[PDB]
């Protein structure tokens, strides 16, 4: 079965299905549908078997002709063996659902700087495509990994555009495939799928299907008794899930949080609130009050209070479609793909149109501008796209469709960014996040401290007094290593703590959140303005 | 196909001043020789792409009398080498057998590069070779009847020599449509659609089209064919495309979602756009309007008013003061009241990486201001670029190149034949008098501070947009609203609506205790001693009137 991917499988279903679920005569009603698509990604997890499933579904000639097998010695003999497949694909159109299925078209398109004769099989396939749009039900489907490896001139509009990516590797497909390859293998019957899931990170499915592969390998390998029935043990499925390569590689963050996990600045937190999720029921709101939504929000702290952590619980409390845009996400070998993958996440958020898109630590995001003058263009070229893209407007103007992303950034170094982001029209409201205070302090200690093991002893307020200039992480990682202090040292095994523990660590993890580096922070990001 | 005048939209101008340009020749060319004049060899056609001037190139084509030729730059520039200047001639020949024939050449830039600007010699010979050919349509047995057709989006990494005279003289540019021709050009489009449509609306609809192109209006078509078809199939589980045919019809909404869900391509260069704000959008300003519209309309008096004396056509007026506070609002005001055009340029932008290309920009801009004559150039926040050279020693390069060629370019004070040219600033102290050197700009404003009244005014235009309660008290905001600026104000009245919100999620009228917090709230960023200074540069500075 579509393990795994059904979802995506169901979302081309639609767009494939638009031109052939519903007939023609109201295309030459005086409209053109697109024709020819692109399945882009690790292949052998289904891809094949998808777009055979959907041909299915459908009811269509699951012609899965291997492009790659086509290739020829002298130049000519490869376009008349695409005559013969093309010419099939149009006889089909004669019949029904021509669903042309052609992969590896990169490998058929060496991008420009290469030899001519890919010049003579793409222009030639095109006069192929462009000569069957006047045929019926002419559709193929190009098979590759990346849409860059592709030829650029097999990308225009009227031509291979209608692009979609293979399915990321998410934990629920993860479970869904797991399942569905050993829905024909002799696995043993108790499996914590979910915890070989999670070890597997990055792991497509057809990764997932070679480990499994070696696991059962090794354990036929390794016994020989049973003969044809393998409890196929987790230990050797962990054992080669060891051995087995890492995997090869806009990840939103699954983990809920709530507003418990977060306190201190709540006047912060009604802030979030007010210029942040009462737009969701702003179609009736600013009706009966006025004033617009602000496009665009900046909150800035001291690196080390995991403004994240704020984010991710506002994400939580509205429901929205939520997307994360991080530098260690875009810092990929690729230059000139990280402009590409923000007009990605913004075209996912114009399709979830309900969508709230996080900015994080943008100085690592956008470096500097001028600090280093020889390496610093590419950055600016995603400056500029990133000015033209922010411009998410829309009609807003005295029932409503209210279908407007709404985007909020953070950082640690605002100093650093272009000023330019800031401009009223792009960003029109910038917010402050001070460290906490003595009663924030308080606060955040009682709550992440609500878990640990906590004695008779301890008193959260003296440590109150006494932690000023400790970041939130600061006091986990303190009121963490004290438990670990009282815990291993007297009870080895053990079941409280003191705070004594915390006393002594206070010095081992050096405060150095300076106020004057405070006073710094706050004077330049205020004046930032 | 038949592509007749009858479909293309918009630009009639353009298209008047093209036919016009061919027609004659093309219908008495012996009275050309007559007169012994020189017929035109070519006509450069140029203007962003999207437009697709290939639309005009085979219209005007199949329209009159003319045999259709074309070559492409990314069809014939293949690696061969003087091969694409085979295929050239070869074309030139046979087409001069041809006599009634057209050939057009769309991306010039493309087949003929820079000679600095590219390596490749073979490229140059093309060059050299295309001079030639076009010498031989300067030819004795057929003078004047190859007409050959340039176009694209560069003029400036064209070939220099091709502006020599004979050769490329009539450069006719096409930009981007505006809100009347966005209007015509989906009309003419949507001439065979069943639709449901009213032109008011229509017209709104063309309104929200900033940016868009006519290739992506078809698009734009297509997509909501598309989606209110989608809309019918969501109502009919299944249906033979008789029916499908016979239901689908194009409405608002679906227009409306069809543009939201693709973007156009336009909206990185100029536009000729209309001002859209009003008078009757600011408050009070009586001398200021006054005082404005005696700036703009002196010009066209100096003709009379020399007659009486005679002495100097002052030209540029320039206000200063608090930042971006309803400033630039006054500018569009001014501008729709003399129903001039506008082209805005805001200064901290001007800075690219690609270094001069801001200069090309500015370059264009002026070219576009002298097309369209009466318009009226607008600058802001001119000390942006005007920070002083050796601070920054990588960075203030490109700043000082574009305020010299901005000088360059305003040089043509006479060819600004009543071409005006309004900015403003904040610290005009921070700006070079190269600018404020007499002659170009010298008629000087400070936007004084909103008085009582236009305060009030500025409520008024504010509560006629929420519904707001009846414990509103207008003097004593305007007491507590002093040293704020306009929109200052219009932001606190803002956040008191949102206090009043808090309140209830469902709640009705603002109350003005809630105001008041509000008050509380919000500070004067702007301190009186700006203000002082303010008045000390106004009385130590040159002239006012």
């Amino acid at each position: 079965p579509l393990g795994g991917l059904s979802e995506a499988a169901d979302s081309l279903r639609e767009l494939l299905r638009l031109p052939l679920r519903y007939p023609r005569a109201l295309t030459a009603l005086g409209l053109a549908v697109p024709r020819g698509v692109l399945l882009a990604g690790p292949p052998g997890v289904g891809k094949t078997q998808l777009v055979r499933a959907v041909a299915r579904e459908a009811g269509a000639e699951l012609l899965a002709v291997s492009a790659p097998a086509l290739q020829g010695s002298r130049p000519g003999e490869t376009e008349e063996n695409v005559r013969r497949v093309f010419q099939r694909a149009r006889e089909l159109a004669s019949r029904g659902p021509s669903l042309l299925f052609l992969d590896e078209m990169d490998a058929l398109c060496p991008q420009r700087g290469s030899r001519a004769p890919e010049s003579r099989v793409v222009a030639q396939v095109l006069t192929l495509l462009d000569g069957a749009s006047g045929d019926r039900e002419v559709v193929v489907v190009g098979a590759t990994n990346r849409p860059d490896a592709l030829d650029p001139a097999l990308r225009r509009p009227g031509r291979f555009d209608r692009e979609v990516v293979i399915g990321t590797p998410t934990l629920k497909q993860r479970k869904e495939i797991l399942q569905v390859i050993t829905s024909k293998m002799p696995i043993s019957s108790h499996v914590d799928l979910g915890l070989l899931a999670e070890m597997t990170v990055g792991y497509v499915g057809a990764d997932l299907t070679a480990l499994c592969r070696e696991a059962a390998m090794h354990a036929l390998l390794h016994s020989e008794k049973n003969q044809d029935n393998p409890v196929i043990d987790e230990i050797d499925f962990l054992e080669a899930f060891k051995n087995i390569q890492p995997s090869s590689f806009g990840l939103m963050d699954i983990k809920p949080v709530d507003w418990e996990e977060i306190g201190g600045l709540e006047d912060v937190k009604l802030k979030l609130k007010q210029s942040i999720e009462w737009p969701l029921k702003f179609p009736w709101e600013f009706v009966r009050m006025g004033l617009t939504q602000p496009k665009g929000v900046l909150l800035y702290g001291p690196p080390g209070c995991a403004k994240t952590t704020l984010v991710r619980a506002l994400a939580t409390s509205c429901h929205c479609s939520f997307v994360s845009v991080s530098g260690a996400d875009l810092f990929s070998p690729f230059v000139g793909d990280s402009e590409k993958v923000l007009s990605q996440i913004f075209r996912q958020a114009r399709a979830s149109t309900p969508a709230i898109l996080f900015l994080d630590e943008i100085d690592s995001i956008l470096g500097a501008r001028s600090a280093s003058k020889t390496g610093c263009d590419v950055q600016e070229r995603v400056l500029s796209v990133l000015l033209n893209e922010l411009d998410g407007v829309g009609l807003k103007t005295i029932e409503v469709f209210n279908r407007s992303v709404m985007i909020i950034a953070a950082t640690n170094r605002p100093d650093v960014l272009d000023t330019a982001l800031l401009r009223p029209g792009r960003l029109d409201k910038i917010i402050y996040i001070p460290p906490p205070d003595h009663k924030g302090r308080l606060s955040i200690l009682k709550v992440c401290t609500k878990t640990m093991p906590i004695g008779p002893d301890v008193s959260l307020e003296n440590l109150a007094a006494e932690t000023c200039f400790f970041s939130g992480a600061d006091l986990r990682n303190l009121c963490t290593e004290a438990a670990l202090l009282a815990l291993q040292e007297n009870g080895l095994d053990a079941t409280t703590v003191k705070q004594e523990h915390f006393l002594k660590s206070l010095k081992t993890v050096k405060p150095s959140l300076s106020c004057k580096d405070l006073a710094l922070y706050e004077n330049l990001f205020k004046k930032e303005g | 196909f038949k592509v007749t005048y009858d479909m293309i939209g918009g630009l009639s101008s353009q298209l008047k001043a093209i036919r016009e340009i061919i027609e004659l020749p093309l219908k008495q060319p012996e009275l050309f020789k007559s007169y012994g004049i020189p017929a035109p060899r070519g006509v450069l056609l140029y203007g962003p792409p999207g437009t697709g001037k290939t639309m005009i190139a085979r219209a005007v084509a199949n329209e009159v009398g003319a045999y259709v030729s074309v070559i492409n730059g990314p069809e014939i520039i293949s690696k061969f080498y003087g091969e694409t200047e085979a295929k050239l001639r070869q074309i030139f020949a046979e087409a001069t057998l041809r006599h009634p024939s057209i050939i057009f050449i769309d991306e010039l830039d493309a087949l003929c590069p820079k000679r600095e600007g590219a390596q490749n010699e073979v490229e140059k010979r093309v060059v050299a070779s295309l001079l030639t050919l076009m010498d031989g349509i300067g030819s004795e047995v057929s003078e004047g009847q190859v007409l050959v057709l340039g176009a694209t989006n560069r003029p400036h990494a064209l070939d220099a020599a091709l502006r020599r005279p004979g050769r490329f003289d009539k450069e006719i540019e096409i930009g981007v449509p505006n809100a009347q021709d966005r209007l015509d050009i989906l009309q003419k489009l949507l001439r065979r659609v069943p639709h449901l449509l009213t032109e008011a609306e229509l017209l709104q609809l063309a309104n929200s089209a900033h940016g868009y192109v006519g290739a992506d209006l078809k698009v734009l078509c297509n997509e909501a064919g598309l989606c209110a078809l989608r809309r019918i199939l969501k109502k009919q589980p299944n249906l033979p495309d008789v029916k499908v045919a016979g239901l689908v019809k194009i409405t608002l909404k679906d227009f409306l979602q069809a543009m939201n869900d693709i973007r156009p391509s336009a909206m990185r260069e100029i536009a000729i756009d209309v001002p859209n704000v009003s008078w009757s959008d600011i408050g009070g300003l009586e001398s200021i309007k006054l005082k404005l519209e005696q700036a703009v309309e002196w010009p066209l008096k100096h003709p009379e008013s020399f007659i009486r004396m005679g002495i100097q056509p002052p030209k540029g007026v320039l206000l200063y003061g608090p930042p971006g506070c309803s400033k630039t609002m006054i500018a569009k005001a001014l501008a729709n009241e003399s129903g001039l055009n506008f082209l805005a340029i805001k200064g901290p932008e001007l800075m690219n990486k690609y270094v001069g290309e801001s200069e090309r920009a500015v370059r264009e801009t002026f070219r576009k201001a002298r097309a369209v004559a009466p318009s009226i150039i607008f600058f802001d926040e001119l000390d942006a670029l005007a920070v002083e050279r050796g601070s920054s020693l990588g960075a203030g390069n490109v700043a000082d190149r574009v305020l010299a060629q901005l000088l360059t370019e305003m040089d043509g004070i006479e060819q600004l034949k009543d071409v005006t040219i309004l900015a403003a600033t904040n610290r005009p102290d921070r700006i070079d008098k190269a600018l404020m050197r007499p002659g170009r700009i010298d008629r000087i404003i400070y936007v004084p501070l909103p008085d009582a009244a236009t305060r009030r005014e500025i409520f008024k235009l504010q509560f006629h947009s929420m519904p707001v309660s009846n414990e509103v008290d207008l003097d004593e905001l305007i007491l507590q609203t002093d040293a704020y600026s306009g929109a200052e104000i219009v932001a606190v009245c803002r956040e008191a609506a949102l206090l009043a919100l808090e309140e209830d999620i469902q709640a009705n009228l603002i109350m003005k205790r809630h105001f008041t917090q509000a008050l509380s709230t919000v500070t004067p960023r702007i301190p009186e001693s700006l203000r002082r200074f303010y008045e000390d540069y106004q009385e130590k500075s040159g002239l006012h009137t």
